[PDB]
């Protein structure tokens, strides 16, 4: 046979046409390399795999995240929106909520419906298309202009997620719990869908009233069929009945936020910690909408009091804002403050109506403290990045402290950058806290740092900078969030309003009623809590003066407040210096800050030292500190050695955020101010971090450990290190790659890869070895991670000579638990020599398949691996474009695996041996392993034949 | 300082969950260390090790519910350890809990190593009514752990061969499970090995009403794994 297009196009329809999930990625693989203009019609024929369009979308991403046009993509973006528009052109023409218990009400629907969606013939490829459009939609927020989804093609697919939760709802009615993959992929839709701009303005439109109380009442029940045992409420303590029973579902639901659906809460122990994410991120995305905004912004117990206006919307639901004079109430108070925290602000009118409310609050005991942390609060909601006032799209924005490395943006610095990127990927995939990421998909996390020359960052742009004492993951307000650099660089400050919402009345409005407030007497409590808000709120002063009055203000309070407060200061010295270091900190006035540092440094209860730490992080950012007058560098230096010498063997015991802080402090100052923080100084925690990266899981928690790591790594990878202490680092590296936890050896994985491509012979064998042995003993993600790195590494340091012979032996061998991963570690490898005109060195190797090969005690691993080695040294394309075919098969010797294998081995002895003696070498190989079983002898009879 | 602890937690508590407050320091953590993490350590030196533990049950918990499961995990170990050779409930329950954060943390080799620690508690200790009801939810965890992880066969104990051995055809014997859970685990364990996908599908589907939300979570995780492997960057 011709090994050709069209013989690889049978064979890609031979295992991309069925029904199956076994080998969804090599699937994809495979309809890859099919022809860019012969693909669609491959995808869209009646018998193609539909469980492929989500692989197909995530290699078509890769694909794309990587630069390079997909092909790929743009034809399973095209199946995917097409099959949408097609399953949705089913349903029924009027649309009939989905009450999930009325008894059947719309007879005549409630049964075009079962016999659209209760057989399997349709009901089966509802999710299996909704995983594909969770995987689009997961990644329409960082496509480019002509690969979102159109604006036509935006109602349907709301009417397909609301056909999903219908039919799961349905399913959960008549059959039983539907299965985890297809809950998942329904609420994923859901989700996603809820998320976008786009199909936000089509679900909360007037004409998709029907279709959002369909959305929650399945949602509604689908949380009650899951979290709660039959016979049970969710909750321990005209117009149309069904927009009121949406409104109080959605009450309840938002209500139950805070136990059911809270992750680690002794009630949400009922819901399968897989669905949390995706119930919370969907019941605030519903809560949002007009047609319930209204009511869920109240709290229940208004509702319980004589409060019942006369509403109107356009739907009979849009209550008026609660009257100030019910919120005096504690209680109250804070169910409202819960309710516009949790469920955010939807637009600008609501934003000024919320600050207009939480201001005739703040005019009284305690419910003034409440006011300020609404108030700041509600103003810190307009710093989020991708949507402004959205909980369930956004994050806090953060600009870190540390710039762009310069390391890389070079020869090896841009390979290391691909290489680091990798294990990067794995590293947040298994340990971030996917807290800005509702969905289930792996390879989405990104980052809220916004260019400060606006458009969000793309993440593979912030290897190491995100200041090293945030955990990762973790996108709460940390307090540091916003460099100093980033300050003088947004708005031009010589050391506007955000989104929708016009902050600098805002800003300055807090700024003369906190100054007005706190120097005339005001309790400690009160105090206190606007210092905290003015340093939340610090984080949006735009102006010079704003910050000079700060300044002002907090220097006359610390002038005026008495020594004994101890819980004013963990605010006042942060504050201080955040101001103090935006004034470009100077001689005259900004000078005692060091004084203030240095006094708080020696203090008695721990937040004190942590803030005047971040103080500390806050002046250095780019104060000549003291100005040459840095005599609090010998301060800061001498604190951190001595409170990290004695919080090395132990971690776990002292807190967390301390230990954080300090790392972070350690290594500013020693990439930054690398000639005051003395010489070994670095090295000394190089040791410290030492002591701390070699402990075992219980005496170095995880988020300390990664900090640690991926500080050290800048260290390293930024040139401010002397060759003694970076000696020192390119040691440490490798102890730690032979750990059991799979994530920790991943991150010294990562480590070794920057100490291997920044410090540049039988060293490189050593890792090699040492990369070899954690694929053969690993875990099969670490496994799949190693060898997915492993030709880069190989080609990019040693000539092909020297482990040409070590990846066969890898390949090939008794204790190799995954060889389905060294076959394409060979693959790429073999590949990589037929580009630099090598193609003779592969074949003086393969020729080396005498003993090595044709000797393996399951003859049919034996053929496997000879298939797999005879496709990966082949100079041909459909042959070479094979392998995932032959890998999704590791045993399974069946015929046409032998006819497979003859035609791939016929195909390399007439193309590459080209020997007349070789030839005959090759041949009196099979003659000695004999077999006159099918696959030898067969190859021997077709060889004859040639 | 237990009265304290609730002001402290408290004083926590609300601006997390009641008046969800996303402009936090932090700082009533880093002191939430103090009273509990701090008598945590006071209770121990001065001496009341039996109720010691209790301040720790307490703020782990409390660490749980503020949305930090690996530092709960590791207060409860700890605690699961303080109470552990006078009273074999209360550290089973405390073991049980570290294990659900380490599970909550997407912390498997080390839900695992505890899941193996209670399994291999239950028994040396069970010599009641609920020790049979340990090892029948750490038999289905650890199985569904290994299936999920898949260890090779070089680092794989002999305590993860043997259970991992129990349920193929080669063997039959329950144990402590029920006859029709274990039949669902071994042909669940016979059909990953044998990478079967629907068989796994309608095993997902048949065993939900039979397993916890932990273990279908776990159960979830595995048809995933298989379905979907994580480490292809795709």
């Amino acid at each position: 046979v011709s090994p050709d297009k069209d013989w690889y196009v049978h064979l890609v329809k031979s295992q991309c046409w069925t029904r199956s999930d076994s080998a969804l990625l090599e699937g994809a693989e495979l309809v890859n390399r099919i022809p860019a203009e012969d693909m669609n019609a491959f995808m869209m024929n009646s018998e193609f795999n539909l469980s492929l369009l989500a692989p197909c979308l995530s290699l078509g991403m890769s694909e794309i995240s990587g630069g390079q046009k997909s092909a790929l993509f743009e034809a399973a973006r095209e199946v995917t929106l097409a099959r949408v528009s097609g399953t949705v052109q089913q349903l029924p023409a009027v649309h009939h909520v989905f009450q999930p218990e009325l008894p059947a009400e719309p007879a005549a629907y409630w049964s075009k419906l079962n016999d659209l969606f209760g057989d399997a013939a349709l009901y089966q490829s509802l999710p299996t298309l909704a995983r594909a459009l969770a995987q689009y939609l997961v990644v329409v927020s960082k496509l480019p202009s002509h690969l979102h989804l159109p604006p036509e093609k935006e109602k349907d697919i709301v009417k397909f997620v609301v056909a999903t939760l219908e039919a799961l709802s349905w399913h959960l009615i008549h059959e039983q719990i539907p299965l985890s993959l297809d809950l998942q992929a329904g609420l994923d839709c859901c989700c996603l869908a809820l998320q976008l701009p786009g199909l936000w303005s089509v679900v909360s439109s007037t004409e998709f009233v029907t279709h959002a109380c369909s959305l929650i009442h399945c949602v509604h029940f689908i949380l009650e069929a899951v979290a709660v045992q039959p016979g049970e409420q969710l909750l321990s303590p005209q117009n149309p009945k069904y927009i009121t029973a949406a409104c109080e579902m959605v009450a309840e639901m938002v209500e139950s936020l805070q136990s059911v659906l809270a992750l680690g809460h002794k009630r949400n122990s009922g819901v399968p910690a897989f669905l949390t994410p995706l119930l919370r991120n969907i019941i605030i995305s519903l809560a949002r909408l007009p047609l319930v905004n209204s009511y869920t912004r109240v709290p229940p117990l208004v509702w319980k009091l004589g409060w019942s206006p006369k509403p109107g919307g356009d739907f009979g639901t849009a209550f008026p804002e609660i009257p100030v004079e019910f919120l005096q109430e504690k209680e109250v108070f804070k169910e409202f403050i819960y309710r516009i925290n949790t469920l955010g602000w939807t637009s600008r009118t609501q934003f000024e109506e919320t600050w207009a409310t939480l201001l005739g609050v703040l005019v009284r005991t305690q419910i003034n403290v409440l006011a300020v942390q609404a108030i700041t609060s509600l103003v810190l909601s307009a710093m989020t990045v991708p949507v402004a006032g959205n909980p369930a799209v956004s994050c806090l924005e953060q600009q870190p402290r540390n710039k762009p490395l310069k390391a890389l943006d070079t020869r090896f610095g841009r390979k290391l950058s691909i290489i680091r990127g990798i294990v990067e990927q794995e590293i947040q995939a298994m340990v971030s806290k996917r807290e800005n990421i509702a969905t289930h998909h792996l390879y989405q996390a990104w980052d809220p740092v916004p260019s400060l020359s606006g458009a969000l960052i793309s993440h593979e742009k912030l290897l190491l900078q995100i200041n090293p004492e945030r955990e990762l993951g973790s996108m709460s307000y940390k307090l540091g969030q916003v460099s100093i650099h980033s300050v003088w660089l947004g708005n031009s400050i010589t050391p506007k309003h955000r989104a929708g919402v016009d902050i600098h009345s805002c800003s300055q409005f807090l700024l003369e009623l906190y100054s007005r407030w706190i120097l005339p007497r005001t309790p400690a409590i009160l105090i206190s809590e606007v210092v905290r808000s003015l340093l939340v709120v610090s984080d949006l002063f735009t102006e010079r003066n704003q910050f000079e009055l700060m300044y002002v203000t907090l220097t006359e309070l610390r002038r005026v407040h008495p020594s004994e407060d101890e819980i004013l200061a963990q605010y006042l010295v942060p504050a201080t210096c955040k101001a103090a270091a935006v004034l470009g900190m100077d001689k005259a006035v900004a000078e005692p800050v060091s004084r203030l540092l240095e006094s708080t440094l020696r203090s008695s209860h721990l937040p004190s030292r942590v803030g005047a730490l971040h103080g500390i992080l806050y002046v250095l950012e780019c104060d000549l500190l003291d100005d040459t007058a840095k005599q609090l560098i010998p301060v800061i230096s001498d604190y951190l050695l001595s409170n990290l010498k004695g919080i090395a063997h132990c971690v776990n015991i002292h807190s967390q955020q301390h230990v954080l802080v300090m790392c972070a402090t350690a290594f500013y100052l020693i990439e930054n101010y690398p000639l005051d923080v003395g010489p070994e100084f670095s090295a000394s925690i190089i040791q410290m971090c030492g002591v701390m990266l070699s402990g075992s899981e219980e005496s170095t928690p995880s988020i300390i450990y990664h900090c640690a790591l991926r500080g050290l790594e800048r260290l390293l990878l930024s040139e401010q290190l002397s060759r003694l202490d970076a000696e020192s680092l390119v040691k440490l590296s490798v102890d730690r790659v032979n750990v059991h936890s799979p994530h920790r050896a991943m991150a010294a994985l990562g480590l070794m890869l920057t100490c291997m491509y920044t410090g540049k012979v039988i060293v490189a064998m050593e890792r090699v070895s040492v990369l070899f042995d954690r694929i053969r003993k690993g875990f099969p993600c670490e496994a799949r991670v190693v060898a997915r790195i492993l030709p880069q590494f190989l080609d990019d340091f040693f000539p092909p000579q020297d482990i040409m012979n070590k990846v066969i032996g890898e390949f090939l061998s008794n204790q190799q638990p995954y060889p389905q991963f060294m076959a394409t570690v060979v693959y790429k490898v073999f590949q990589t020599l037929h580009s630099t005109g090598q193609s003779s060195m592969v074949r003086d190797w393969v020729m080396l398949s005498l003993s090595n090969f044709t000797q393996r005690a399951p003859v049919a691993m034996a053929t496997w691996s000879l298939s797999c080695f005879f496709v990966s040294a082949s100079t041909s394309p459909w042959v070479a474009a094979i392998l995932p075919h032959v890998i999704s098969r590791m045993g399974k010797l069946e015929q046409v695996d032998v006819n497979l294998f003859c035609l791939v081995a016929t195909d390399f002895y007439r193309h590459q041996i080209e020997e007349e003696l070789d030839r005959r070498a090759f041949q009196s190989v099979l003659e000695v392993v004999a077999a006159p079983g099918s696959p030898y002898h067969r190859l021997l009879t077709c060889l004859r034949n040639v | 300082l237990t009265e304290a602890a609730r002001l402290f937690l408290r004083q926590e508590r609300d601006a997390r969950q009641r008046l969800v407050c996303p402009a936090a320091y932090g700082e009533p953590l880093q002191a939430a260390a103090s009273a509990l993490g701090a008598a945590v350590r006071l209770h121990l030196e001065l001496g009341q090790p039996a109720a010691a533990a209790a301040l720790c049950l307490e703020l782990a918990a409390a660490l749980r519910d503020l949305g930090q499961p690996a530092a709960a995990a590791g207060h409860f170990q700890r605690a699961a350890q303080l109470q552990l050779p006078q009273l074999p409930l209360a550290a089973l329950q405390a073991l049980g809990e570290a294990a659900s954060c380490q599970l909550l943390a997407r912390d498997y080799t080390g839900a695992l190593a505890v899941f193996t620690r209670m399994q291999r508690l239950a028994r040396e200790h069970g010599s009641l009514g609920a020790f049979s009801d340990v090892l029948v939810r750490c038999e289905v965890s650890r199985v569904l752990l290994l299936l999920l992880l898949q260890p090779p066969p070089a680092k794989l104990l002999p305590e993860h061969a043997q259970t991992l051995e129990k349920y193929s055809w080669e063997a039959f014997s329950s144990g402590q499970l029920p006859e029709e859970l274990f039949l669902l685990l071994q042909s669940l364990v016979m059909a990953t090995h044998e990478k079967d996908t629907e068989a796994i599908k309608s095993l997902q589907v048949e065993m939900w009403p039979l397993l916890t939300a932990e273990q279908n979570h776990l159960l979830h995780l595995v048809l995933q794994e298989t379905i979907s492997p994580s480490g292809q960057g795709v």
